[PDB]
């Protein structure tokens, strides 16, 4: 509950208070997934139940898909481009 | 084949008797009418010539050409499979009491007679353990709701069909 | 705790020096290969040679080139060399005979070999040298590839025990050896340990002959000692995966009528030969399969990286699915689902 | 679903109270259906210990609060390696 | 306190020790010359799809693979059912490298000579 | 010793703190190398709370593929109160964390399964559709 | 059917040439007029508003999510026409509208999404079908990489909705912990009396209204449409909110929310005033869009919405497709196409188009006056309907804002009417050219039943009470 509200917290702002880069984007975009992951597996413990294990699951296949689909947006979007300058 | 949980007992989805609520598929091909053949046979040649005319109406070239085998080919196989799906949806809902049933409760009455003088299961033996048919039948249950997004069927030798 | 320590220390020092002896025992074996003699002047029979070179890179000057991140060039080495060291954990040499008897042993040794590819991926971008950023992209695409090939071996031999204990695994082959059954695994598991470990003839990474050098075309001194020790260490840490996955690990036969002639009781006597023998048959193993990655250096020109690409992806990536769905259709059609 | 399926696959921590408010919930009607606020009051109780949180805060703020001695069979402590031992 | 956990500790520390020895004996004479980059002894950026797409594609076909580990890890108790299950599912995958395969997506003048008389 | 282990939670929360280092970053490798570190940090935690394969998943997946995936395309662009835990005996099986995902992802969730299938199916056929030209 | 359509159209897909897209395209949209005719008899399971719960309970299967299901395939067909035949057959308008060739099984796999995200039981489906509905979306525009602006476009979405997904499954999270459950089922009168959920169930409802675009982080998407290819914009406009806001009107986890009440005002106020002083047409619908969406927000604060809400989207989903229809139709006659994504911008690009096609300019009245909601129009019939169920509960302030803002918003509809019933100085004389005959003719059904749908409702309203009663 701890670790992964400050990360997710903490990701977010990065995320909003970016004004470097877009890789810091995409980095705290998973780091967020990650705390959001940590609450979840946390309460799964504590309640010895599978559905919260079952979720947390899920959502790393979806962090997963989702990464590889982004990465593919950002290549596309450059190749018209030649340079990221966020 | 000792049900695990309890089901209810001859509700009405409709308008007429319940004669299984998740039947086999077996069953549900076996007690399609000739009516549903030709709603398949139907559906089959409706799909190239859709695309046929599809092609008269509005040429994809300007030119009118007919359309390749290849997609003709394509045309009537997915065409059974639509054919099939409705086919496979009218027959279940005969069985769940929704259209008129008469003839298929009627050959199911016998065809449970004589397997119950046989000594056999009304609902045949499963090769799995009880929790994984209770498992089985409840991913089942009137999946033929769903025939728009996805095809689901039962293949599974539960003994939830709903009846006494 | 001191028994502890003593079991660390033998054992890390065997799994060092057993990787010294490598480099000297593929030079040597290529040079009979090659009709020479290969290393027989520095100790007696050319003994001392891996120590002498040793020394001697230890004694050389570290140069961080001018355009290079130099904390990210001599940490890259450490971490590729400490995955390798770490991943000898849980190799057992004996029933229960390892420093560490997880129940999650195979997830454990995929976890640290997928930590593998950041040596290669972080040098190129340290070294700044062209041909190292070139041989690193290269070879960070080679390395998941055949990571890929791998990790699906790896799950369909848990398909045939259904356990995460490396152990285990090794405990249900007294029945018979898992490279029995499949012949055909074996080899891609050989194909690929060859390309994962980056090897000739799949050696595209660092090949002298297209990019003088490789990725270490920078690396002198101690760093230039990790990337050597880190490579020769998961050649053999891989063929330790290939030895338990697939060759019954330290089974070699049954010796339970020699020991009741032997013996008569328990003593620290037969549980001494009893050791040994589990940890001979397991080394001989091992050293078929070091002998075997020497002898395909030998025999085969190298790839390019269009072939090797094509090979993984197009010819051994549909035969590894082919084989997910024909494994537990077997095991359906005869009513063997392994249990827990 | 997986509700009710522990980490082990058996019925999780909290299972049994939450079964018998389903056989509350079953049998009563929605006008009815408070006369079980009882069992659910359990189930949460169950699940997040706050009762219990508040007798335990009750029960040591006397307790520090106390200069006189406690005659009662106590509740010892030892290492894991002292476990059977004596 | 086990041999696993100070197995893990003791390796770094034998590479923190071997760097240390290489700092402390080592001479270090740096000069412009030495510290120039190498390439073949004197001084002096496009890409291809594929590069890109070896890349990209391995983190489905890996999230494939493992998602796979639950199954063999649980096949017993799944029994004939399960069975099917993880067939379609490597069915509903396979597809997915068919269209792989088809698009030839990892992969990277013969005219004749007319004389007008 | 008994306080390591005790504040060994306390300490993954701050080494975490420290770690998201990833916004500050001059680099956005060094920012991706930190992330990892964070990763690394995420699967000590999991292992503190009795989730250790949920360790080396994580290790496997987001260190082992998608870290990959981030530096490989940065090269290439420009609560006071303590639990009482009691035993009991009615668990013969040898059930573990993966066995239970695996039994209720392939029967109750089966469903879930497939999706997850299709969605993949869409983590491959989409970057192939928009980083490919056809023809 | 959905399912193997996916399938068979990968592996077609995967092994035809890059001429064969359109035909293709025809073949997908026969066979979807095929399963919605065929099948349709699978209304009959619903007879007495019976409830199916399917798939180990995470699928519902109930008359409403039955007729939005309808819905969606209706909407996929009329779409899937415009890419699968020409409107003209000269060169121009082959640059102008090619489909990309991997279009197809994206638009089938948003559509599972959608369908999915509609029949969720449990919250571990809703986040599943989100994240395919939303990855789809994402490369549905991206796919047409030429355009500087829709890669932006499609980068811009892909973050914003990123974050929205996180806080989507922060509040199914947050859900679980309180609750350790899944489902809303398990909610009842007595728990929602007894527990405070409204924050973590306001939180999911923001969540997924954020991702259709509501007030006041509406901006992002109107840029995004804009930014799209025309007929894109066609399909990314619509397929989300209709799945978005029927999962939302079937959970009832908002009743009489204060901040669901505070964002519908604002959202109808800012989508009504903020389209005033545009000029580029499809930033002029994205307005419109907004304003109503707020219009089905309304509908999130109140049991019994389920007329109302089907009404309304219904009639929005057909005017919506008829508009964007006739802006395409109007391409033919204009002088200067700007690009070959979007070949109209301006509305001004329009003046005098009623020199040129009268009946077309018959149509976009019709469809104008429906928005407005002039009766006997559809348009109409389903404000009369909302406004009916918010009076019913006490929305009275909210009713006031609502008419005022169909006021405001009339002024930016009518526009467009405005600039087409002008007079242009160069009249079309002649052309051998003929508009394709079934883009016509579908855009003539739309036509016709905005004007004629009126003679049915009491039909309507029969079938409903023994379907939804
Ligand atoms: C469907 C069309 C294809 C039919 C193939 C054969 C059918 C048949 O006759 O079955 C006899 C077969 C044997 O009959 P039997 O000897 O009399 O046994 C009597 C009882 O079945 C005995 O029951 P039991 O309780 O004693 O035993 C448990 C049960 C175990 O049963 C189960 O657990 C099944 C549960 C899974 C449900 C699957 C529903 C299909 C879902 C489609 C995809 C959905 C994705 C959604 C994504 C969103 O049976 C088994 O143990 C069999 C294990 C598996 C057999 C081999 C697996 C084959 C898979 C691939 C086959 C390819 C066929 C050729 C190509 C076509 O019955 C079976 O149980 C076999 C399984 C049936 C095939 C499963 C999937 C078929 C293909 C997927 C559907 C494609 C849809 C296409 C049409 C769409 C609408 C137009
Ligand atoms: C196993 C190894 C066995 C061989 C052991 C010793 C032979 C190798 C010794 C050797 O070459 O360093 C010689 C010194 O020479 C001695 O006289 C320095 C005294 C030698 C220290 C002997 C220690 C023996 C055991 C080491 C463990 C060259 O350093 P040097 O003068 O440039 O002095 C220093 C030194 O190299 C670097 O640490 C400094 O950073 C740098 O500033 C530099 O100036
Ligand atoms: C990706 C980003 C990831 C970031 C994650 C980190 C953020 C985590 C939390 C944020 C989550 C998302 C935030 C969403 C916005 C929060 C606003 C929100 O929920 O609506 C409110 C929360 O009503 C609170 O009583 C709740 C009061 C608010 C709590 C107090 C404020 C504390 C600040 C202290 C300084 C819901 O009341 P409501 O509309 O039903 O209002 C009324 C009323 O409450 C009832 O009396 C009536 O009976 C009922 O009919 C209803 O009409
Ligand atoms: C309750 C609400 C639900 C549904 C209501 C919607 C529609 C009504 C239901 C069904 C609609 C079915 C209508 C079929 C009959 C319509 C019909 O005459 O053929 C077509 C359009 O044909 C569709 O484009 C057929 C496309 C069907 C898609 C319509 C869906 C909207 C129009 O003839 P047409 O003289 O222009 O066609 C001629 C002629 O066919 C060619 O030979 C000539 O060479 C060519 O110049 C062409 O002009
Ligand atoms: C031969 C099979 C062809 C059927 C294909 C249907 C395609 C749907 C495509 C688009 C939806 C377009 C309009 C839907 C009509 C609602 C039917 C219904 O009555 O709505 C009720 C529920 O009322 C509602 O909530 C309100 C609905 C809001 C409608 C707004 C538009 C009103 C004006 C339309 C006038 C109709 C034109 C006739 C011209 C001669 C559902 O009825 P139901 O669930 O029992 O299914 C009907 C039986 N069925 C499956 C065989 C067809
Ligand atoms: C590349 C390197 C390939 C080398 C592979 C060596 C194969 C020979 C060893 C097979 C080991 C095995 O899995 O089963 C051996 C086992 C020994 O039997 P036993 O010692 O009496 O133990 C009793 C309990 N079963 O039970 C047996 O004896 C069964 C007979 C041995 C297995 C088949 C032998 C014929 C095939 C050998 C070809 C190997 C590849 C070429
Ligand atoms: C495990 C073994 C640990 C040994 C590490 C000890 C490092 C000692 C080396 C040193 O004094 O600094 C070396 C470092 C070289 O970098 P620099 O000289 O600034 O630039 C070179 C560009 N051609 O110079 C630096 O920039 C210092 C960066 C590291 C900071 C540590 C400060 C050490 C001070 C010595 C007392
Ligand atoms: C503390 C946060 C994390 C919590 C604990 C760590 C978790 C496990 C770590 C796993 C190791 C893999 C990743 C390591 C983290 C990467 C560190 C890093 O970012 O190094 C690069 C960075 C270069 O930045 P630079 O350009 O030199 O800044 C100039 C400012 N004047 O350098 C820097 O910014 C500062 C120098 C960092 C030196 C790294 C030393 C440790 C190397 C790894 C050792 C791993 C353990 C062995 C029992
Ligand atoms: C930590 C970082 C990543 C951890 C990876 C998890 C590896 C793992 O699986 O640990 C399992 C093992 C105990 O697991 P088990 O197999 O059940 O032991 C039974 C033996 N009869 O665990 C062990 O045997 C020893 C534990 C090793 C890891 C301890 C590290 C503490 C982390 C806190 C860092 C504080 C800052
Ligand atoms: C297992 C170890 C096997 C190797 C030991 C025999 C080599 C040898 O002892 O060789 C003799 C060595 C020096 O070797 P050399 O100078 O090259 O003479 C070799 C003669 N010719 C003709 C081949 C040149 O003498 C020594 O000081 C031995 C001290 C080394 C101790 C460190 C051993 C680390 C283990």
């Amino acid at each position: 509950m701890f670790i992964g509200t400050i990360i997710l917290v903490l990701s977010f702002l990065g995320f909003v208070f970016n004004r470097r880069n877009i890789i810091l984007a995409f980095i705290c975009l998973e780091t967020m997934l990650l705390g959001i992951n940590l609450i979840l597996l946390r309460n799964s413990v504590l309640f010895d139940d599978i559905s919260g294990s079952l979720f947390a699951i899920v959502i790393i296949i979806l962090a997963g898909v989702e990464s590889a689909i982004g990465l593919s947006l950002l290549v596309s979007y450059y190749r018209l481009r030649g340079v990221i300058n966020s | 084949s000792t049900p695990l949980v309890k089901t209810s007992v001859n509700y009405s989805y409709g308008d007429y008797p319940l004669i299984d609520a998740d039947p086999h598929f077996k069953r549900v091909v076996g007690y399609m009418r000739p009516s549903d053949y030709g709603v398949i046979g139907l559906a089959t040649a409706a799909l190239p010539a859709g695309i046929c005319f599809a092609e008269w109406l509005d040429p994809v070239k300007g030119k009118f050409a007919r359309p390749s085998v290849k997609f003709l080919r394509v045309a009537t196989m997915l065409g059974f499979a639509v054919g099939f799906g409705a086919a496979y949806a009218r027959s279940s809902l005969r069985f769940f009491g929704v259209t008129e049933n008469a003839r298929e409760y009627k050959k199911d009455e016998a065809q449970m007679a004589a397997r119950k003088a046989a000594g056999l299961e009304p609902y045949g033996t499963s090769s799995l353990t009880p929790e994984l048919q209770e498992i089985a039948a409840k991913n089942s249950a009137h999946s033929i709701a769903g025939l728009f997004i996805f095809p689901w069927f039962n293949f599974v030798n539960h003994p939830y069909h709903g009846r006494e | 705790m001191i028994i502890n320590i003593v079991e660390i220390l033998i054992f890390l020092v065997c799994v060092l020096f057993s990787v010294a002896y490598l480099t000297v025992a593929e030079r040597k074996t290529l040079a009979y290969m090659q009709r020479r003699l290969g290393p027989n002047f520095v100790g007696y029979y050319g003994l001392l040679q891996a120590f002498a070179d040793a020394v001697k890179l230890l004694l050389k000057e570290i140069v961080l080139p001018k355009e290079s991140n130099y904390i990210i060039l001599v940490i890259s080495p450490l971490i590729t060399l400490i995955t390798a060291l770490i991943g000898w954990v849980v190799i057992p040499l004996g029933p229960g005979i390892t420093l560490g008897e997880l129940n999650l042993g195979i997830l454990f040794s995929l976890a640290i070999g997928s930590l593998g590819v950041f040596g290669s991926l972080l040098s190129g971008w340290s070294s700044n040298s062209k041909y190292s950023l070139l041989g690193s992209i290269r070879s960070t695409a080679q390395l998941i590839s055949y990571e890929l090939i791998l990790t699906s071996i790896f799950i369909i031999i848990i398909m045939f025990v259904s356990s995460l204990n490396i152990t285990t695994i090794i405990e249900t082959q007294r029945v018979v050896w898992y490279c029995i059954p499949l012949l055909p695994l074996l080899l891609i598991f050989f194909i690929a340990s060859v390309a994962e470990t980056a090897r000739p003839p799949f050696d595209l990474t660092e090949s002298e002959s297209e990019l003088v050098a490789g990725y270490f075309t920078e690396y002198s001194g101690s760093p230039f000692v990790f990337f050597f020790l880190a490579e020769y260490s998961n050649i053999i840490l891989i063929s330790a995966f290939n030895g338990y996955l697939l060759l019954g690990g330290y089974l070699s036969f049954n010796y339970s009528y020699l020991f009741n002639i032997l013996f008569n009781d328990y003593s620290y006597v037969s549980f001494l030969f009893e050791g040994l023998i589990n940890s001979s048959a397991y080394a001989i193993k091992l050293v078929f399969l070091m002998f075997s990655f020497i002898w395909v250096r030998a025999a085969f020109p190298r790839f390019t990286y269009d072939n090797l690409i094509n090979f993984c992806w197009i010819i051994l990536l549909p035969l590894l699915f082919g084989i997910f769905l024909i494994i537990p259709s077997t095991l359906y059609i005869f009513d063997s689902f392994p249990t827990l | 679903t997986a509700a009710g399926i522990s980490l082990t696959g058996g019925r999780n921590r909290c299972f049994s109270e939450w079964q018998s408010f389903m056989h509350c919930t079953a049998k009563t009607d929605a006008k009815s259906r408070a006369q079980c606020l009882p069992n659910f009051e359990d189930y949460m109780e169950c699940l997040h210990h706050t009762k219990e949180k508040a007798r335990l805060r009750e029960i040591e703020s006397v307790l520090k609060q106390k200069k006189e001695g406690l005659e009662a069979p106590p509740v010892k402590v030892i290492p894991v390696k002292a476990i059977g031992l004596v | 306190m086990n041999t696993f956990i100070i197995f893990i500790i003791l390796i770094p520390i034998v590479g923190f020790a071997l760097l240390a020895v290489n700092i402390l004996l080592a001479v270090y004479k740096p000069y412009n010359e030495k510290l120039g980059a190498f390439e073949c002894g004197l001084t002096s950026l496009a890409f291809n799809a594929a590069f890109i797409l070896v890349a990209i594609l391995f983190l489905p076909f890996d999230l494939e693979i493992s998602t796979l580990l639950p199954y063999v890890m649980s096949i017993y108790l799944v029994s004939n059912y399960g069975f099917t299950i993880v067939l379609l599912f490597l069915l509903i995958l396979i597809i997915g490298f068919v269209y792989e395969i088809n698009t030839n997506a990892l992969k990277i003048n013969t005219d004749s000579l007319i004389y007008k008389l | 010793m008994m306080y390591l282990t005790y504040y060994f939670i306390e300490i993954t929360i701050f080494l975490a703190i420290l770690c998201t280092f990833i916004i500050s970053a001059k680099n956005p490798m060094v920012s991706i190398l930190y992330m990892i570190a964070l990763f690394v940090i995420a699967a000590m935690y999991l292992y503190l709370i009795g989730l250790g394969i949920f360790s080396l998943l994580y290790i496997m997946i987001y260190i082992g593929a998608i870290a990959v995936l981030f530096l490989f395309i940065i090269t290439l662009l420009d609560n006071d109160y303590n639990t009482i835990i009691t035993q009991d005996w009615f668990n013969i099986e040898n059930t573990t964390l993966l066995t239970t995902i695996g039994n209720v992802l392939l029967t109750n969730n089966a469903f879930i399964l497939l999706v997850l299938a299709i969605v993949l199916l869409l983590g491959i056929i989409g970057p192939i559709s928009i980083t490919m030209k056809h023809k | 059917m959905l399912i193997l359509a996916i399938i068979s159209l990968i592996t077609f897909v995967s092994m035809s040439k890059l001429s064969d897209n359109r035909a293709i395209i025809r073949l997908i949209n026969i066979y979807l007029i095929l399963v919605l005719v065929l099948d349709s008899f699978l209304y009959l399971l619903f007879l007495n508003n019976q409830t199916y719960t399917v798939m180990g309970e995470l699928l519902i299967f109930n008359s409403f999510t039955f007729y939005i299901d309808m819905l969606i395939y209706f909407i996929m067909i009329v779409i899937s026409s415009l890419y699968g035949y020409n409107l003209y057959n000269n060169n121009l308008y082959k640059t102008l509208f090619e489909p990309k060739k991997e279009l197809i099984i994206l638009f089938l796999i948003n559509i599972l999404g959608a369908l999915l995200i509609v029949h969720s039981n449990d919250f571990i489906t809703l986040f599943v079908a989100i994240e395919l509905q939303s990855y789809s979306i994402y490369l549905i525009t991206a796919i047409y990489n030429s355009s500087y602006k829709a890669s932006k476009a499609s980068m811009l979405y892909f973050f914003m909705g990123g974050i929205l997904s996180i806080l989507i499954a922060y509040s199914i999270n947050t859900y679980y912990s309180v609750l350790n459950s899944y489902t809303l089922h398990s909610l009842d009168s007595l728990i929602i009396n007894t527990l405070d959920l409204n924050l973590i169930l306001i939180a999911l409802s923001l969540g997924l209204l954020f991702k259709i675009g509501i007030a006041p982080l509406h901006k992002w998407l109107i840029s995004i449409y804009e930014n799209t290819p025309i007929l894109i914009t066609i399909y990314i406009s619509l397929i989300p909110k209709i799945s978005i806001l029927s999962y939302l009107v079937l959970s009832n986890i908002s009743i009489n929310s204060l901040v669901i009440s505070i964002l519908a005002i604002l959202t109808l106020l800012v989508g009504s005033v903020g389209g005033l002083l545009q000029i580029k047409i499809k930033r002029l619908l994205a307005f419109s869009g907004l304003t109503n969406a707020g219009y089905m927000m309304l509908l999130l604060l109140l049991n019994n919405n389920e007329f109302s809400y089907l009404y309304y989207i219904t009639q929005y989903s057909i005017s919506h497709l008829a508009i964007f229809m006739i802006i395409i139709f109007s391409i033919y006659y204009i002088n200067y196409i700007n690009n070959q994504y979007n070949p109209i911008i301006y509305v001004n690009q329009l003046k005098g188009l009623i020199h040129d096609n009268a009946y077309l300019v018959l149509s976009m009245a019709i469809v104008v006056f429906s928005f407005i909601g002039i009766p006997p129009l559809l348009g109409f019939f389903g404000k009369l309907n909302i406004l009916m169920s918010i009076l019913n509960n006490g929305y009275y302030f909210i009713s006031i804002v609502l008419i005022v803002a169909s006021l405001i918003s009339a002024l930016y509809y009518l526009y467009l009417l405005n600039v087409s019933i002008q007079d242009k100085n160069n009249i079309l004389i002649n052309s051998n050219e003929t508009v394709s005959s079934v883009l016509s003719y579908i855009l003539s059904s739309l036509i016709i039943l905005i004007t004629f749908g009126f003679i049915y409702n009491s039909l309507i309203i029969d079938i409903f009470n023994v379907y939804f009663n």
